[PDB]
């Protein structure tokens, strides 16, 4: 349905056809970065459900894998699901709790 | 020696003609897939190719048939073994067992 | 997931 993450479609009447008009998702502009398979927080090797652990170079982030949209680490997008002295490749970082900010500090 | 069977093929009008693409250029073709695949993974489908990890990418190949992708990051030793004896065993089948 | 609220 298009070359690329397919949208949608539109048909269109032609002599003995059809043409279709497929609206497609196309990346553009690349830019790189410094990945890890998981995070080693605690003894615990978080690793996303939907994003992908990247770093500009200071600090790692978790955006998705179509579109840079860089968040911060936070228990709510990883889950650890393991331990993080058995996986070849991880990072030492911080994974921030969500709740600590709003009642913990508050 | 004796006459050919390709040589009667020939001289009696039935020529064969060559492939564009010949031998080279098709595994220049597969190996470019190959590393597409490898270092790209399946983002190189959808414009130009974005890299990735190998175990990256078996990660998010496992999250795409309703598996967790912890399952190789305890196992990545396990499942590259399988895959190398795996690979060995069609290796062999192709040496000796011609079915 | 209340231990670290009020039994830290
Ligand atoms: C890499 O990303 C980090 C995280 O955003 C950047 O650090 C920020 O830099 C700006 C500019 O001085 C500050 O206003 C922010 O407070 C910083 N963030 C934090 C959390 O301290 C960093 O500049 C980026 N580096 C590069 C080379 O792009
Ligand atoms: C899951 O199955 C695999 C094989 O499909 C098991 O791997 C083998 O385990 C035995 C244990 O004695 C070893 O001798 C073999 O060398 C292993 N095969 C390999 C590494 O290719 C694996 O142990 C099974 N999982 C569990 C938990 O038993
Ligand atoms: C990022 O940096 C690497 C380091 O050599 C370079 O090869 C690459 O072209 C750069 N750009 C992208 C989009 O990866
Ligand atoms: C990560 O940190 C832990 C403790 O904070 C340490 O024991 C371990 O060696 C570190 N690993 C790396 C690769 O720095």
């Amino acid at each position: 349905c298009g070359k690329g993450y397919h949208l949608m479609s539109f048909p269109q009447s032609a002599p003995h056809g059809v043409v279709f008009l497929h609206v497609t998702y196309v990346p553009a502009q690349e830019k790189n970065f410094t990945t890890a398979p998981a995070i080693c927080h605690d003894g615990k090797a978080h690793f996303p459900r939907e994003g992908v652990f990247v770093s500009n170079g200071t600090h790692w982030f978790v955006t998705q894998r179509n579109f840079y949209e860089p968040q911060i680490i936070t228990t709510d997008n990883t889950f650890v699901s393991g331990n993080c002295d058995v996986v070849i490749g991880i990072v030492n970082n911080t994974v921030y709790d969500p709740l600590q900010p709003e009642l913990d500090s508050f | 020696a004796a006459r050919d069977l390709i040589c009667a093929q020939k001289f009696n009008g039935l020529t064969v003609l060559p492939p564009l693409l010949t031998d080279e250029m098709i595994a220049q073709y597969t190996s470019a897939l190959l590393a597409g695949t490898i270092t790209s993974g399946w983002t190189f489908g959808a414009g130009a190719a974005l890299q990735i990890p190998f175990a990256m990418q078996m990660a998010y190949r496992f999250n795409g048939i309703g598996v967790t992708q912890n399952v190789l990051y305890e196992n990545q030793k396990l499942i590259a073994n399988q895959f190398n004896s795996a690979i060995g065993k069609i290796q062999d089948s192709l040496s000796s067992t011609a079915s």
